[PDB]
RNA sequence: AGGGGAUCGAAGAUGAUCAGAUACCGUCGUAGUCUUAACCAUAAACUAUGCCGACUAGGGAUCGGGUGGUGUUUUUUUAAUGACCCACUCGGCACCUUACGAGAAAUCAAAGUCUUUGGGUUCUGGGGGGAGUAUGGUCGCAAGGCUGAAACUUAAAGGAAUUG
RNA sequence: GCGGUAAUUCCAGCUCCAAUAGCGUAUAUUAAAGUUGUUGCAGUUAAAAAGCUCGUAGUUGAACUUUGGGCCCGGUUGGCCGGUCGGAUUUCCAACGGGGCCUUUCCUUCUGGCUAACCUUGAGUCCUUGUGGCUCUUGGCGAACCAGGACUUUUACUUUGAAAAAAUUAGAGUGUUCAAAGCAGGCGUAUUGCUCGAAUAUAUUAGCAUGGAAUAAUAGAAUAGGACG
RNA sequence: GGAUAGUGGCCUACCAUGGUUUCAACGGGUAACGGGGAAUAAGGGUUCGAUUCCGGAGAGGGAGCCUGAGAAACGGCUACCA
């Protein structure tokens, strides 16, 4: 329960039993898929997209009205990034912490956090590396990462 | 608990809780056996003629004796409403 | 659920752990370090024959008041110097300096006997014969 | 207590349990059709939001996000499902 | 291993007693000999098509496969024409009634008929001593590349 | 993190029985839990149970009588050598005339007595009595 | 190694106390106490209670979050807000009452679900002294940290509760 | 723990106890010891949770993918008969196991060699009104395994078996007078010989060989470099 | 290639840079020959095996070799050391 702290906090989406429908939802896979592209055409993350589709549209679960997960849709149209989204935001975070640390060397709390963030980063990469989504011998380096996220 | 040849052996086949079906043993001096009298037309209460129930000292200590009885007597016919099987 | 690993492949850790911990066994350690052969006046053997240096008069521990008659013995295979009790009433009268005696343990696993301080051996024989026989009368001490 | 119907729990005491601790779990969020009669068309909003959802054509605001249920804006109207 | 050159030693590399008569003009330059090793191990086509020499080759050389059959998983291909595999194995201990992971490295010859890389599962077949440490000779590759080409650039 | 999903479904049962209850809800069920549940039922140690289908891994509602003192699980699934089935029933059953070691063989999840009659053996799940 | 150095104040010096009084109390007050850049790595660093996971029993408070109500209060013209009241629900810091259950007891919602003995995993202990000593290795500027024996000795040492 | 003047522990006498051709002592080990703990310990206060968090090796790791139904085949015990001159087999009967089919169902795959088994039937029938019954060849079963080609995702576990020294061990047979042993011996026409033996079990890890397909891993098609023809 | 009865870094030339390791290499200790076995009896274990059978090694210590099918032999030779 909770990887890098002692928080327990059970708390998630409770996904609906009905795997299809909603039946008050008209439109079509045809439609929202176009709407998935044009959004990640503007550059947004898949999770960003599902939110944006959930609130303003009728897209309850994208996975259902369409046959597939949002990221897979993106892939299929060739819109997927160099590295997974969750990984990116981890790296992008460790960049911001490092920057703040290089500016505040007296801040031992940040140093501790950097470790944590990086250790999640590295364990995640090792998973990706494992399942061929990142090249074998891909690797997070402080020096190269700052350049990598942006 | 029979033997080699059909013969009954080993004294005393103990009572049981009508509620849990655990054995009610001798030193269980907290167990209880309620006798509820059968009644006939015009309310007469028929002496020596009971619908009876037995509850283990366990169940009674745990405070479950009242609710447990409620069910038991009612799905036998002595109560009408009172107990619900849903919560 | 507390302690030890349970898993089906964790045999090694389970053996190692035991190995590591067996060392807290007082007897095991003595066996494997070869304490016997190394320390301990006898070889590690049951008895040892030695030569009588002086006769002592060890005063017994409390709450006992006595004088325990003993001997200083220099084990032959050894040069190791040792002090040993001479059991029974008189018997010190049988020994005499420079005499040859046969020493045994005290039945206490190293460790001294009772109120006799620092004594971990007793005699058994002198000049080839045995205290027991001498004390009774079945045998006589040899010439020289 | 001591004996009961786990399989057919009552709707009220089911209604009050946590959203992951009901018999089979499901959400208690909902969708609505929302309209501000300046226009003639209805947009669909999630009971919770995070994004401040703008209407069809008019830059308008319809609801601002909160810690949970979005607060619908000013003077509007709605219908669940 | 080999690769290139083939005639790259001080001694001229040739298959013994496989004469090509220069008088008789031939269309393949060099007559080549091979066998099948038996036990239904296919002599691969690179062994026949090839021109490498290797007298420790199970199919084109003077060794025989007899004895054991072992399938290890290849952990080093640094030695020219020989590999080291890790034999994958698992080992019981009665007192505790559990097992403990073990391994053994085995050195095996590998004919230029095969093209092994680290990670491959490889079936090896026993032969006569071939070197100080090698008593085994590859014989068949159960692997391929282990999902290598399925890791190229971006979309 | 849950290691043995079986272990939970067994424990949970024992606790209900001890607290004198008549039903447990267990989570999250498996093929294995069901089959183990099935054996217990074949011998009377529980009544009827029911698989409710969350679109997840499952829940089970068991209805138990009261004839159950213990249903435990053997934590490593030790291999058992048909000769040593004896030694197991001995270590952890109340008498030789009733109670079961229930184990997993190549020929199905079966109580040791069935296992003997069919002449198969294997690894060992828990037990009932 | 610099800066700072009000305060309190190891050391030292003193007044008294005392048989003595190297102290306790009083006075003076060096280091220190604060800060920068480096060291050091230990505290009864404590809940003397490893972590993840399941299950097992009651109750009123409270912190954070959320949901529900023709609740109270704020007046303006009713709302909108805001603080408050009631019900519920996740997650916290805790207390209360019982005990099915556990314990050698004191006690304990875990220290329970253990001779009806197996959910996963880490670590440490094996009578008392000798002794955290000797020795070797390693870290440190030092003080010292980590790792860490034996010979020998000894019938007890120790825990909780009871009566005096 | 006894012994400092009436010593139930010493030195003796008497008497009594225990094991007895044997009994004490010393040292070692084993049982007692769940005080080494896999089975199976203990760690708030008795000895014992690293000050704290990250983390590699190591150990461990949620659920889900052929399940359910139908039909045959032949076994090994047990009941009720026993037909028969202690044990016998058909049918009445349950019970527990093995195999093979059909259900959308590779059983590696072709190319013949083989066929034992019926959807066959070609005649009819010993005989209980007949599907009770098997010999019997010319249309129609593959797998049971020969051997040649072409190819095969990896393991763990379990089963049965092979290969396996004797002596030891467990254990059968046999009256070394008993017995530890030994592997002998036993019957007569004991005057020209007849004869039973010299078993069985265990033999575990690894290697070999066969069956199983639950449990636990491996591998598979996603930039299709996919699958069959 | 040489050597051998014969495979083999066995040895020699040339060439290369490999081989083993926390799944504990390498090193140290062993009052260590291995095994069949022995002791101890709930089970799991623990301790032992110089020693009647199998295998190995040795003949005061080292090395060398003659004979021969077979020995690096010791109730064979040769040298050195004791
Ligand atoms: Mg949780
Ligand atoms: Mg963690
Ligand atoms: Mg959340
Ligand atoms: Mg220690
Ligand atoms: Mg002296
Ligand atoms: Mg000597
Ligand atoms: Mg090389
Ligand atoms: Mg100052
Ligand atoms: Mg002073
Ligand atoms: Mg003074
Ligand atoms: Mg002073
Ligand atoms: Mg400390
Ligand atoms: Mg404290
Ligand atoms: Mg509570
Ligand atoms: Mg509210
Ligand atoms: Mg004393
Ligand atoms: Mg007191
Ligand atoms: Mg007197
Ligand atoms: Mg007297
Ligand atoms: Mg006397
Ligand atoms: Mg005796
Ligand atoms: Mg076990
Ligand atoms: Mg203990
Ligand atoms: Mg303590
Ligand atoms: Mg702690
Ligand atoms: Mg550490
Ligand atoms: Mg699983
Ligand atoms: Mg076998
Ligand atoms: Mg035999
Ligand atoms: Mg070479
Ligand atoms: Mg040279
Ligand atoms: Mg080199
Ligand atoms: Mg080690
Ligand atoms: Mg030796
Ligand atoms: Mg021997
Ligand atoms: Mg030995
Ligand atoms: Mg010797
Ligand atoms: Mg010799
Ligand atoms: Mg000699
Ligand atoms: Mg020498
Ligand atoms: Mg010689
Ligand atoms: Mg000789
Ligand atoms: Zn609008």
């Amino acid at each position: 329960g909770r990887m890098h702290s002692a928080g327990k906090g059970i708390s998630s989406s409770a996904i609906p039993y009905s795997r299809n429908a909603p039946a008050w939802f008209k439109l079509s896979s045809e439609s929202v898929i176009e709407q998935i592209v044009k959004y990640a055409r503007k550059g947004l993350t898949p999770s960003q997209i599902g939110v944006l589709l959930r609130d303003a549209h009728g897209v309850t679960q994208a996975r259902v009205i369409t046959g597939n997960k949002i990221m897979r849709i993106l892939k299929s149209n060739g819109l997927a990034p160099e590295i997974p989204e969750d990984l990116y935001y981890l790296i992008k975070k460790a960049v911001s912490v490092r920057k703040h640390l290089e500016r505040n060397r007296k801040d031992k709390d940040a140093k501790f956090r950097l470790i944590l963030i990086e250790s999640r980063i590295h364990r995640l990469a090792r998973y990706y590396r494992t399942v061929a989504v990142l090249p074998p011998n891909w690797k997070y380096e402080s020096a190269t990462a700052s350049a990598l996220v942006n | 608990m029979e033997n080699d040849k059909g013969q009954l052996v080993e004294l005393y086949v103990p009572r049981k809780c009508s509620a849990t079906n655990r054995i009610i043993k001798a030193d269980d001096h907290a167990s209880v056996q309620i006798n509820v009298a059968k009644v006939d037309e015009e309310g007469r209460a028929i002496p020596g003629e009971y619908v009876t129930y037995a509850l283990s000292g366990y169940v009674r200590s745990r405070g479950e004796s009242d609710d447990s009885l409620n069910r038991l007597a009612q799905n036998d016919g002595l109560l009408k409403n009172v107990w619900s099987y849903s919560r | 659920g507390k302690g030890k690993p349970r898993g089906l492949n964790s045999a090694r850790k389970l053996r190692v752990h035991r190995r590591n911990n067996r060392w807290a066994e007082n007897n095991y350690k003595k066996r494997l370090l070869g304490t016997a052969f190394k320390s301990s006046p006898f070889g590690g053997s049951s008895h040892a024959k030695g030569i009588v240096l002086e006769k002592l008069g060890i005063e017994s521990k409390q709450p006992n008041s006595a004088i325990r008659k003993c001997v200083r013995v220099q084990l032959i295979k050894n040069g190791k110097k040792v002090t040993a009790f001479v059991p029974n009433d008189g018997c010190l009268n049988f020994v005499d300096e420079n005499d040859e005696v046969l020493l045994a343990g005290f039945g206490r696993k190293g460790k001294a006997k009772g109120d006799i301080p620092g004594v971990r051996f007793k005699v058994v024989k002198v000049s080839g014969v045995s205290l027991l026989a001498l004390w009774k009368e079945k045998k006589e001490k040899p010439r020289s | 207590v001591l004996v009961q119907d786990l399989l057919h729990p009552t709707a009220a005491s089911e209604a009050r349990k946590h959203k992951l601790k009901t018999l089979v779990q499901g959400p208690r969020s909902y969708f609505l059709d929302v309209k501000c009669p300046g226009c003639l068309n209805i947009t669909t909003v999630f009971s919770h939001a995070q994004t401040a959802v703008t209407c069809e054509s008019c830059s308008t605001i319809l609801c601002t996000p909160t810690g949970g249920k979005a607060k619908l804006s000013e003077g509007t109207s709605f219908r669940r499902k | 291993s080999t690769e290139l050159t083939v005639q790259s030693e001080r001694a001229f590399q040739k298959q013994p007693h496989i004469f090509n008569n220069p008088k008789v003009k031939t269309s393949k330059r060099t007559k080549r000999w091979y066998k099948n090793a038996g036990l239904g191990f296919k002599t691969p086509k690179t062994a026949i098509e090839g021109s490498y020499i290797d007298k420790k080759c199970p199919f084109t050389g003077l060794v025989s496969i007899r004895g054991k059959i072992l399938t290890g998983t290849v952990v080093s291909t640094k030695m020219h024409r020989t590999i080291v595999i890790r034999r994958a194995y698992l080992h019981y201990i009665p007192k505790y009634n559990r097992y403990e992971k073990r391994h053994k490295n085995v050195p095996v010859h590998v004919s230029p008929a095969f093209r092994v890389q680290v990670g491959d599962i490889v079936t090896v077949g026993q032969c006569r001593p071939i070197s100080k440490t090698v008593r085994f000779n590859v014989v068949k590759v159960s692997a391929a590349a282990a999902k290598a080409n399925k890791q190229f650039a971006k979309f | 993190t849950r290691s043995s999903v079986l272990a939970d479904a067994l424990n949970a049962i024992n606790n209900a029985e001890k607290t004198g209850k008549r039903q447990v809800l267990i989570r999250p069920s498996s093929k294995v839990i069901i089959k183990f549940l099935q054996v217990m039922q074949k011998h009377g140690y529980i009544g009827e149970f029911e698989y409710i289908d969350d679109h997840r891994s499952g829940k089970i509602v068991v209805q138990l009588n009261g004839r159950l003192n213990k249903c435990g699980v053997i934590s490593p699934r030790f291999n058992v050598k048909i000769g040593d089935i004896e030694k197991w029933t001995a270590n952890l059953l109340p008498a030789r005339q009733f109670g079961y070691v229930i184990l997993t063989t190549s020929a199905g999840i079966m109580d040791h007595e069935e296992a003997r009659r069919k002449h198969v053996s294997g690894k060992i799940l828990g037990f009932v009595y």
